[PDB]
């Protein structure tokens, strides 16, 4: 549950 | 009407929607949670009233599409296929 990883 | 929600990611995980708001996503709160790191904690909604299943992103980081289409706000049906982070979904619905 860490930020979310951009794509 | 029945709505489950099928990860198409070889697990054979399934979701079946409740009335209301349903949370898709990576946070622990999430009705169906997905670890994908791509996914947003909370990711989207699905609202079921029995009848229409209305899909919502939740202004999540990648996206959500629908049939490889960007989509804020969705009306599913029988066979869509959701995609958020690198998961994709498949949509079961059908009249009983
Ligand atoms: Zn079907």
């Amino acid at each position: 549950t860490a930020p979310t990883e951009k794509i | 009407t029945s709505v489950t929600l099928q990860l198409d990611d070889g697990s054979g995980r399934t979701y079946q929607l409740r009335e209301g708001s349903n949370i898709i996503g990576r946070g622990q709160d999430a009705q169906f949670r997905l670890p994908d790191t791509g996914v947003s904690r909370r990711h989207l909604e699905i609202r079921w009233d029995g009848q229409v299943a209305l899909l919502a992103d939740l202004n999540s980081t990648n996206g959500t599409t629908v049939n490889n289409a960007p989509v804020q706000e969705w009306q599913l049906a029988d066979g869509d296929v959701i995609r958020l982070g690198h998961s994709e979904i498949i949509v079961r619905m059908h009249p009983l």
